[PDB]
């Protein structure tokens, strides 16, 4: 019914200011029945709801991060904001924004969340940004296995699609680990016909956008 | 305030089998009790809201009862898709707060991983790095055992693996284990070998390959 969608920064250093917007399409910031509000997600704290701005412009906050937050809405732009102020590596998480939709009228109990954005990961960290170096991993001489080794980036995350998103079965893209260096890597991998090493061209698009690194690797056999 | 506890944590289960996931609020909120459903990667989705109202789009396998402060979640018959986290969520009193989450995972039948294994590529050797891949593809089930061998000298500390999240297909796993080396290190040796073992397997598989050589 709604389509929400974060952007802001994925780094940011600690004692700074997080700030995050929320654009909406497919209705209006403004309502009767429904309002925003933000929830963050962590390994260990799992999910964590933040705070809410209601129609009547009254807002509600997390006791535990009170004193830091501010959210605030533009029905101009039909956006709304989080702000979160002198922030730490406890406050790395996945921040969601979401519609709250009342289900009895002008009552705050009862409340569901209706829709979330995909999620905007941001990493509290003093360490620089750095993109990614792109290495095939070559098909060996009825099916075969080619890939990429996407290397030593941050913050989270990177995105990789193969041959500009038309080629989808068949591929793994594994989970980023993190590496003592501080650096994160991960592998993406596609099985395909041995037949058609030579005929098809295999190219994995890596995208990270917190270091504006867009890299095209061809993988070939060797 | 209110905090809310959910039972199994994990439990795995066969196709087409029920579910049951139990909810319990330190105090009673009415029915004021919501689900939702996370995929891996995606946000998490709206099942049922207020105790039992099924969502707009949400299979009728799923359903919702209680009130007080025990409450279930049902799903009659499990499905891949449904390969997911659960949670519910209390919205009695602000602030709103979610259970820890129940893990849902698909028990299928036993599926050998097909193992490969790559070389460091040229350009990365060249900027002084050497990373060896090995590959375990779509298997079942998640226990599996990778060792490196290097010129038959079982290695140590220097490689870490991932897996991915079960396939919401065919409700397998992948896993890459990465061995790492400087380029000084790497061409000291020739065979550099990955060996799996998994209950899929009668004896372990191992993959290899001679440094410079095609």
């Amino acid at each position: 019914q709604v389509q929400l969608q974060e952007s802001g920064p994925g780094l940011v250093k600690p004692s700074e200011t997080l700030s995050l917007t929320c654009t909406v399409s497919g209705d209006s910031i403004s309502s009767s029945y429904y309002y925003w509000g933000w929830i963050r997600q962590s390994p260990v704290k799992g999910l964590e709801w933040i705070g809410s701005f209601f129609y009547s412009g009254n807002t509600n906050y997390n006791p535990s991060l009170k004193s830091r937050v501010t959210i605030s809405v533009d029905t101009s732009k039909n956006q709304f904001s989080l702000n979160l102020r002198s922030v730490t590596a406890a406050d790395t998480a996945v921040y969601y924004c979401a519609r709250h939709v009342t289900s009895i009228s002008s009552w705050n109990r009862g409340v569901y969340l209706d829709s979330w954005g995909r999620g905007a990961l941001v990493t509290v960290s003093s360490a620089s940004t750095k993109g990614p170096s792109v290495f095939p991993l070559a098909p060996s001489s009825g099916t075969a296995a080619l890939g990429c080794l996407v290397k030593d980036y941050f913050p989270e995350p990177v995105t990789v699609s193969w041959n500009s998103g038309a080629l989808t079965s068949g591929v793994h893209t594994f989970p980023a680990v993190l590496q003592s260096s501080g650096l994160y890597s991960l592998s993406s991998v596609v099985t395909v016909p041995s037949s058609s090493l030579g005929t098809q061209t295999y190219i994995c698009n890596v995208n990270h956008k917190p270091s504006n690194t867009k890299v095209d690797k061809r993988v070939e056999p060797k | 305030d209110i905090q809310m506890t959910q039972s199994p944590s994990s439990l795995s289960t066969s196709v087409g089998d029920r579910v049951t996931i139990t909810c319990r609020a330190s105090q009673t909120i009415s029915t004021y009790l919501n689900w939702y459903q996370q995929k891996p990667g995606k946000a998490p989705e709206l099942l049922i809201y207020v105790a039992s109202s099924l969502q707009s789009g949400v299979p009728s396998r799923f359903s919702g009862t209680g009130s007080g402060t025990e409450f279930t979640l049902t799903i009659s018959s499990l499905q891949p898709g449904d390969f997911a986290t659960y949670y519910c969520q209390q919205s009695y009193s602000s602030p709103f707060t979610f259970g820890q989450g129940t893990k849902v995972e698909i028990k299928r039948t036993v599926a050998a991983p097909s193992v490969f294994i790559f070389p460091p590529s040229d350009e990365q050797l060249k900027s002084g790095t050497a990373s060896v891949v090995c590959l375990l593809n779509n298997f079942y089930p998640r226990e599996a055992k990778v060792q490196w061998k290097v010129d038959n000298a079982l290695q140590s500390g220097n490689s870490q693996e991932s897996v991915t999240e079960q396939d919401s297909k065919d409700s397998t796993y992948s896993l890459s284990s990465t061995l790492t080396l400087s380029k000084a290190d790497y061409e000291k040796h020739k065979v550099y070998a990955c060996e799996v073992t998994h209950q899929g397997l009668s004896s372990p598989v191992t993959k290899s390959f001679n440094r410079g050589e095609c």
